[PDB]
RNA sequence: CGGCCGCCGAGACCCCGGCGCACGGACCGAUUGGUCCGUGAUCGGGUAGGCGGGCGUGCCGGUGGCGUAGAAGCCGGGCC
RNA sequence: CAAACUCCGAACCCACCGCCGCCGUAGAUGGGGGGAGUAGGGUGGCGGUGUAAGCCGUCCACCGAGAGGGGAACAACCCAG
RNA sequence: ACCGAUAGCGAACUAGUACCGUGAGGGAAAGCUGAAAAGCACCCCGGGAGGGGGGUGAAAAGAGCCUGAAACCGGGCGGCGAUAGGAGGGUGCGGCCCGAAAGGAAUGAGCCUCCCCGAAGGAAACCGCGGCGACGCGGGAGUACGAGGGGAGGGGACCGGGGUUGCACCGUCCGUCUUGAAACACGGGGCAGGGAGUUCGCGGCCGUGGCGAGGUUAAGGGGGUUAAGCCCCGUAGCCGCAGGGAAACCGACAUGCCCGCAGCCGGGCUUAUGCCCGGUGAGGGGCGGGGUGCGAAAGCGCCCGGAGUCACGGCCGCGAG
RNA sequence: CUAAGCCGCCCGGUGGAUGGCUCGGCUCGGGGCGCCGACGAAGGGCGUGGCAAGCUGCGAUAAGCCCCG
């Protein structure tokens, strides 16, 4: 049948200021998580601190466009931004050092987005 | 949190209802025989169905012991008491009891398989140990005790 | 721009003026279909109207539609708003919107509003 | 074309909310650093202190509808408006 | 019969204005979206059937209202 | 003289490679999933069969499922989608 | 979050009543004046039924009683109407008629005159020449005209719309099986009302939302409530985390390597977009290695580097009418 | 100033739809009550009102008789 699209007014919102972001800048990684994002529900991104710690490098910067959860082990310094955080995630990006954030504290920290690593 | 009508509510002017020809849509004929009839055994209408996305549908296999002499083996994997020591430790599944660290998987899971790696040096005891998860606990330095 | 909203006006009344009623095929024939005048599809195998043959009705297509800057006004070019008391009278835009009173209000407040209509300088389409 | 259809003012919270409507037609719905330019270049109001709280177009009407605040100072702000809406309008 | 010269004759071909659709873009909505813009010689017949949007009826939770200065219902007209 | 012959043998058809043309990053070839309908076809050209009508295949052009302009009307013919 | 008098129990009412069959048994139709009967006193006509006046009532709502649709019938009004042919209609306009409101319009209608620009297209008078001829060629000329887009002047009440009918052209009804329907193939006197993808169980999918190596409760318990609403608890159970095999039983990559889209980084052209080149590349594909089943082994099948589970809604398959 | 006939509008007749109404139905978690009879039951027949046919109720004490509240 048709894609609708979610259904949080957040998500729309933030996928609407990921496109206008890009505009603005110049930049497509925005938008490329724009639409990531936009995939349907049934589909959507689905990371591990795991696969994190196994591709991410101390002190880069990742974005998830999805879900992030703690499966695993974590030892890098990594900031990683996602739409939603299970608490074992969080909790084990924490002890690691790293921060856990969302895709609006990315954007105002890096506004060009340079060294973002989309993680799916 | 999506919701839709019914097809029947768009299909209320359509005269049959996306059936094609009035005809069809009947009963028992319609569909070659009720329920699973016409598998094979006896009337092949749907011999062709059942050979490619149904096969063994027809036929017998070895035999099955009674479920009172089955014993069940619980198993654990070395990557899952590594990766969740701490719960355990919380559970008092795990304690120190000396320089060593002990944990006594023989209270949940009595078989201890071999998946994965293991990183610090711990000393499970459990009733069973595959060679693998026996060669890679020495090689962590750790003890399996048989207990 | 207002020379764009008359040629505009202009074109959708030559074209409501030449569309014709759209009724169901056979609706004189019977009176069923005289006391309440519809359109609905032809959808038979051998409907002629339903293959489009000349010397038949016609049947509803898009391309029917008038011009969207102007579509739904009303022939005056204003826009209509229905009304039923004081309040939504006064939310209205004198330059660009005209009031209808509702069929059901009754006239001891209809005064009401047409006084306050006529002294907010609010165009009314039926003013009793 | 910007019409305000009304203007409230609130001490108590300390703020102006101001309701209004755009007739664009044949033009696209504003954006809103156009439609916050030319509210605050008529209303002489102070563009560091107001934000654009929502623009809104219904089906093919050309008569969108904006609702948007003015606060006294950026303390109120910061102490009632969200973050979300904040970094939105870019002021802080 | 071998040719030729003019003129008529379609919804076909060209042009002007309008609608929708497919695709891309800008901006804008607190639940599927909305306004506008660019391309369409290479979009616009249609049975079985698939898909999207919309119109109408009873009742319930809200919200905003009308009515003995006349509600529902019923006959004839104007407009969209 | 030969459908159940061939010393010869086309038009033509098929496979592959290079190129022109066209389509494709506004996403093709391809892959996965959901829902079907369809198991009487007809006219027209060709082949086997029959005195012929007809029967049985083949070609995918038209009606089926197709408006408008003509053949006097005409399913199938001409222009035209 | 049931129905609202053809619905809901068959029965809203003197309903299992009246009625049908020897019998067992079958079984209807039928609600509403008004606030108060104030339920029409008196007069004329009539055999009577009743009719006309006159009274009651806010309104006859007049008991044949709330509203009073359609079919059908009678009268008036407007149109056609006894030389004219087609399924009763379609396109265009002309007679006769209607035309307060909702549509435009005295802030100007139809109408008459004049001026400007005009897409595609597009003449002729006349001059010269070619052809046996129909005619053509060059100039006139891409001119007059041209859909439409604007402006000015005169007049002062219609225009749009509607009923019927006339003329020209066109048009062989509706549903259905069928290759094929106007069919001498079937269903079609008219109107009103009723009328046909419903519910559960299991399963496959998709749209969305919660949580996440976990997910989720069931029966049931307590609190509170007018109440079955609302709050909390409830881990039994079910699915997933490890697969292979008839069974005994055994029991795996938390990345060893290669290609590589999006994104990121650097460079060149490009006004910019964009394009090209070189690296890193989640997800993707492929090797390598591993578990188990057959084997003497080689080798193959299935599987292994963590995404599932619950809920709302929808499509479908099977069984129940 | 056309007879019958046809369509359209108005009025009238015929009919009983629509609308509004409801002391009746249907369904239901929870709550209450659950057998009557030889001391003659339930079902039924016939009677019973001043004017009384049907229904309802009563039984020759017959739309009723007596006692406490």
């Amino acid at each position: 049948m048709k894609r609708t699209g979610p259904t949080d007014p957040n998500l729309r919102r933030l996928i609407r200021y990921l496109r206008k972001k890009s505009n603005e800048y110049g930049v497509k990684i925005w938008k490329d998580v724009a639409w990531r994002l936009e995939r349907p529900r049934r589909q959507r991104a689905e990371v591990n601190v795991s696969k994190i710690n196994r591709y991410a490098n101390d002190g880069e910067m990742i974005v998830v466009p999805g879900s992030v959860l703690g499966a695993g082990k974590l030892e890098k310094k990594v900031i990683v931004a996602a739409w939603k955080f299970s608490e074992t995630a969080r909790r084990k990006i924490i002890e690691a050092g790293g921060e856990a954030i969302t895709i609006e504290e990315l954007i105002e920290r890096n506004p060009t987005g340079s060294g973002v690593r989309i993680m799916e | 949190m999506i919701r839709r009508r019914k097809k029947v509510r768009k299909l209320r002017g359509s005269h049959t209802h996306g059936w094609g020809c009035k005809k069809k849509h009947r009963g028992g004929g319609s569909k070659g025989g009720r329920g699973m009839a016409g598998t094979g055994k006896r009337n092949k209408s749907k011999w062709t169905w059942t050979i490619k996305y149904a096969p063994d549908h027809l036929g017998k296999r070895g035999f099955s012991r009674p479920p009172e002499v089955q014993r069940e083996v619980r198993v654990v994997n070395l990557k899952f008491i590594d990766e969740h020591l701490d719960e355990l430790m919380q559970m008092g599944i795990a304690y120190e009891e000396g320089g060593k660290i002990i944990v006594d998987v023989t209270q949940f899971a009595d078989k201890v398989l071999g998946t994965g790696k293991l990183t610090r040096p711990l000393v499970i005891k459990a009733r069973a140990f595959s060679p693998k998860a026996e060669e890679k606990i020495k090689a962590a330095g750790g003890e399996a005790v048989l207990v | 721009d207002e020379k764009e909203f008359k040629r505009l006006l202009r074109v959708r009344a030559r074209l409501k003026r030449k569309k014709p009623r759209f009724l169901r095929q056979e609706w004189w024939r019977y009176p069923k279909f005289k006391n309440d005048p519809k359109w609905r599809r032809p959808k038979g195998i051998d409907s002629k109207m339903r293959l489009k043959l000349k010397g038949k009705p016609r049947s509803p297509s898009i391309g029917w539609s008038s011009p969207k800057l102007v579509r739904g006004l009303h022939p005056s070019g204003y826009e209509e708003v229905l009304v039923h008391n004081v309040k939504e009278l006064e939310a209205l835009d004198p330059k660009r919107q005209a009031a209808r009173i509702a069929h059901t209000v009754g006239k001891k407040k209809r005064i009401e509003i047409i006084k306050r209509a006529e002294e907010l300088g609010i165009k009314v389409l039926n003013p009793r | 074309e910007i019409r305000i259809k009304e203007i409230k003012e609130n001490k108590l919270i300390g703020r102006k909310e101001i309701y209004f409507e755009i007739y664009h037609p044949g033009e696209p719905t504003p954006s809103r650093k156009d439609v916050k330019g030319k509210l605050v270049a008529m209303l002489d109001l102070n563009p560091e202190t107001t934000v654009i709280q929502y623009i809104r177009s219904y089906f093919g009407s050309y008569i969108s509808k904006g609702y948007a605040k003015a606060y006294d100072s950026k303390e109120r702000m910061l102490y009632i408006e969200p973050e979300y809406i904040l970094i939105r309008d870019g002021l802080i």
